[PDB]
């Protein structure tokens, strides 16, 4: 097999969806980071 | 006392004597090993005994060694080696001499060889294995049972043990493979085992591929192979032909490429299902790799150096054969076929899509015909191909181009949706969820809007193998829909798009079918409970009230699933009761993060109580208890300073997660709101920062976590430094030796995992140092008098940054990082640190290419580095 994950949104699934989710929340954590430091750098 | 009375055993239906046999031949095993081993050798050496007995015995040596976990195999394998040389040998020879002799097929005697031999080899025992081997296939006098069990284990041998040992062996195996290949072998059983074999040890002969000579007679004899009279060597060949072409690319130019040509086509074109899908795999795999070279091309292109390695366009030049076929092969499923089922129907319509994204615009004038005829035939297989192959052209070719066709074959779509036969309506339901992804144009508009909406609604009541598919779309139209609405207004939260006229129905639909009895099938309950998902994040402002809505559904299914966490039964009944906890929480986390300050006051008190219950009864997996620290993660933001009040319940819990040395993401979840908690609790976190901080030595002083824990921190140790201020003076000095330490590690730079990695452990620890020296510096204009605590390892952090700007393996993140920091010293210290720079004046070179980076991240910070360098460049 190793394509089946391919058709017709078979692959979308537990695992697969709560890695998007994951990286989502990570995502969001370092941009919330970048410009609380950016005003604190008073530039 | 003969084995083989108890060996029958095996076989009968009585088991009684198998496990009080076995058991007693374990104790030997471990006792008198040698013993049982010898007595085993000689009962599988002895033609006279009934040759099943002989089967079992096999079983017996196999089982005696082999394992599929790597550890427990590991451990077998000492075992063996934890024995009298003697002793054996006294088996050595029995396996050797025994394969071939016995007349069966399965030649159990090929496992023993592989097991013995896969943990011999890398001890460099048994020396005599290669040569024998390769004698009795290349022995002229060799019977059909001698080749055929001799070839088994050779595949076994490549296929289990690791291929670093056999390198330097390759070129003598290689000989007697394809020795066993040529077409004047008269039984096609051995040729069977020499093409299975070759499809094992692909990757120890790359320096023989490398030779010329070489390479030609090896492809001449898989060539012959594959028009052969039997269907499995046929087959088998065929895989071999994929194999190569994955890896070995480059060489296919010298007239391999016009041999293959003719092969693939005709093997798609038969009838039968296994050559019919290999010869579709060979055709996607050309275009995997087509797209990766391609992306390759340009990027050498745009750095302006000539490419590494080029392509001949082989999946463009020969798309007119491929499409006609592909495209025919479509009308070959049955009503009655599996939806977890690889067929060549599947098969043609995923490499349609590669097909597309290999070439945009070359593949339309092919495919639009097609479609075209066959999209009202009265045929249901023909009507369902005509629209499959729709959704595959929406990703490669230009949108511009297919606005016309999309918006004419709109009305098509719609009517489609009721056809009576359900395989029709699932691809229509697919088909108009890739539309609304790729073109929302066309799908967002006033005239085809409302009668889309009117489809949809109704196609969630359908059975379940469509109703899985349309939701999906749903997701996708909400996404384009919010994206359509541009208020532009700094609100960032348009107050009114399309969708908001219906918004309340389609979430009460989505709210009931989930509750459907039938949602195990297709994950329904699961694509459901999504959608449901994606719509409360793209809602608008007027939907305001519907989300209140939905919140307290929700809310009231989480009480409903502690009930049923008492009672359960069944292995199964626990998946779903996690999955169906999982996803509650995921629904929670995105309610949350849209409702209002005032209404997440008044529900966070159920929602902590609920939580925390989740954690209390880790009677599960890992899953329910990592799923509960991001959704408090998510609240705490939300929340703000008021979380203050569940710090005396929540203390309890975050300890146990952070000392947690199993379950590595879950002690990463757990290290990830720890700095989330001290940016919302900023200033008050210092009750708890002592033990946190012990928790978090403690974990990274042993060495057996997951590499990734390490990284994360150190980011939070900067983090509580900003956070707590001047008062991280209590542990300044063993954080600071700490970071010392681990800043100066160095890896190989051939592995790129290690590579990367590395850089990840450089950018946390820059990050620490920004937080350290800001906790410090104060909020006040001038420096702290807690500054020149850090004062005397300033020359350290120049001199790391100084190697770090040294490699040219730096990221995008690490010069930012580095650049940063440059600023921080600049203006906590000031006149000192000139001559500090100056003595490293290299350091130039990351100040300039911090601009030239595209991420402005780099461009800022370096921007803010030389304006304030400069002011001390001249300030007198």
């Amino acid at each position: 097999a190793a394509r089946l994950h391919r058709f017709k949104n078979k692959g979308k699934d537990s695992t697969e969806m709560r890695r998007r989710r994951i990286e989502v929340n990570v995502e969001l954590r370092k941009a919330k980071k970048d410009d609380q430091m950016l005003k604190r750098r008073n530039v | 006392m003969e084995l083989i009375t108890i060996l029958e055993k095996t076989v009968s239906p009585d088991r009684l004597e198998l496990e009080a046999a076995q058991k007693f031949l374990e104790r030997a095993a471990v006792e008198n090993l040698p013993t049982f081993l010898v007595e085993l050798s000689r009962v599988l050496a002895n033609p006279g005994n009934s040759q099943v007995a002989r089967v079992a015995a096999g079983l017996q040596i196999k089982n005696s060694l082999t394992s599929k976990d790597p550890d427990i195999k590991a451990q077998y394998q000492q075992r063996w080696l934890a024995i009298d040389a003697n002793a054996r040998r006294e088996v050595k020879n029995y396996v050797l001499q025994t394969l071939g002799t016995e007349t069966y097929r399965p030649s159990s005697a090929s496992q023993c060889v592989a097991g013995i031999a896969c943990a011999e080899i890398p001890v460099n025992q048994w020396p005599e294995l290669i040569p024998q081997l390769v004698a009795n296939v290349t022995n002229p006098n060799s019977t059909e049972h001698m080749k055929e069990s001799t070839l088994e284990a050779i595949g076994y041998i490549c296929q289990d043990i690791d291929p670093e040992q056999l390198q330097d062996k390759s070129n003598e195996i290689l000989t007697a493979i394809i020795q066993g290949m040529r077409k004047e072998e008269p039984s096609n059983n051995v040729k069977l085992a020499a093409t299975n074999a070759l499809l094992n040890s692909l990757e120890f002969t790359k320096a023989n591929f490398d030779k010329e000579s070489e390479r030609h007679f090896i492809m001449q004899v898989v060539c012959e192979a594959t028009q052969c009279p039997d269907t499995r060597v046929r087959v088998a060949a065929l895989q071999n032909l994929v194999k190569i072409m994955s890896l070995y690319y480059q060489y296919m130019e010298t007239y391999m490429g016009p041999a293959l040509f003719a092969i693939t086509i005709e093997a798609m074109k038969s009838d039968i299902d296994e050559v019919a899908l290999q010869g579709i795999e060979f055709w996607s795999n050309v275009c995997d790799e087509e797209m990766d070279l391609a992306i390759e091309a340009s990027e050498a292109a745009e750095q302006g150096r000539p490419p590494e390695h080029t392509s001949k366009f082989y999946a463009k030049g020969a798309l007119q054969y491929l499409v006609p076929i592909l495209t025919q092969t479509l009308t070959k499923q049955d009503e009655n076929d599996d939806d977890d089922d690889w067929n060549p129907c599947k098969a043609a319509g995923v490499c349609l899509m590669l097909l597309a994204t290999c070439c945009e615009d070359d593949i339309v004038p092919h495919v639009l015909p097609f479609i075209k005829e066959h999209i009202k035939n009265p045929d249901w297989r023909y009507r369902d191909a005509a629209v499959m192959a729709f959704g595959c052209i929406l990703e490669g070719p230009e949108p511009s181009q297919l606005k016309p066709l999309v918006i004419q074959a709109m009305p098509t779509l719609i009517e489609l949706m009721k056809d009576p036969s359900v395989v029709v309506r699932d691809t229509a339901a697919w088909t108009v969820g890739r539309i609304c992804e790729l073109l929302p144009e066309a799908a967002i508009n006033d005239v085809y809007l409302a009668p889309l909406l009117q489809c949809l609604i109704e196609g969630l009541s359908a059975e379940p193998r469509v109703a899985s598919n349309v939701c999906w779309a749903f997701s996708s139209l909400a996404e384009a829909a919010y994206e359509a609405a541009d208020v532009a207004d700094d609100q960032e939260e348009p107050a009114t798009y399309c969708l908001s006229s219906s918004f309340e129905l389609i979430v009460q639909k989505l709210l009931e079918t989930t509750d459907r009895p039938d949602g195990h099938q297709n994950n329904l309950r699961s694509s459901a409970y999504e959608s449901l998902m994606e719509i409360v994040k793209n809602s608008a402002k007027d939907c305001y009230p519907a989300v209140q809505k939905t919140t307290l559904v929700i809310m009231e299914r989480l009480q409903q699933v502690l009930q049923m966490e008492s009672h359960i039964q069944s292995t199964s009944d626990r998946i779903q009761f996690n999955d169906l906890q999982s996803l509650l929480c995921a629904t929670l986390q995105n309610v949350l993060r849209k409702v209002q300050h005032q209404d997440a006051l008044q529900i966070s008190d159920v929602v902590m109580a609920s939580l925390l219950r989740m954690f209390q009864s880790t009677a599960g997996s890992g899953g329910v208890q990592e799923d509960a620290l991001m959704a408090v993660s998510t609240l705490v933001e939300v929340l703000g300073g008021e979380f203050l009040k569940y710090m005396e319940a929540f203390k309890p819990f975050l300890g146990i997660g952070l000392k947690n040395y199993a379950e590595y993401q879950v002690c990463l979840a757990a290290v990830g709101l720890v700095g989330d908690l001290c940016r919302a609790l900023q200033s008050n976190i210092i009750p708890f920062c002592d033990e946190v901080m012990q928790l978090l030595l403690e974990n990274l002083g042993n060495e057996n976590v997951h590499r990734s824990v390490k990284p994360q921190i150190l980011s939070v140790f900067g983090d509580i430094a900003l956070a707590i201020g001047g008062e991280f003076k209590k542990y300044l000095e063993v954080v600071l030796n700490t970071l010392q330490q681990a800043s100066q590690a160095q890896v190989d730079k051939s592995d790129y995992d290690m590579v990367d990695y590395l850089n990840e452990l450089r950018e946390s620890c820059l990050e620490a140092y920004t937080g350290i020296v800001q906790g410090l510096k104060g909020d006040q204009e001038n420096v702290h008098p807690d500054v020149m605590l850090v004062q005397p390892r300033v020359e350290f952090i120049l001199s790391f940054i100084d190697h770090i700007a040294g490699d040219e393996d730096h990221t995008d993140g690490v010069v930012a990082c580095a650049a940063g920091l440059i600023g921080d010293l600049c203006t906590a210290f000031g006149k000192d640190v000139l001559k500090l720079v100056e003595a490293r004046p290299m350091i130039h070179e990351l100040l300039t290419e911090g601009r030239r980076s595209k991420t402005n991240k780099a461009k800022t910070l370096a921007t803010w580095a030389t304006k304030e360098l400069r002011k001390l460049k001249n300030q007198a």
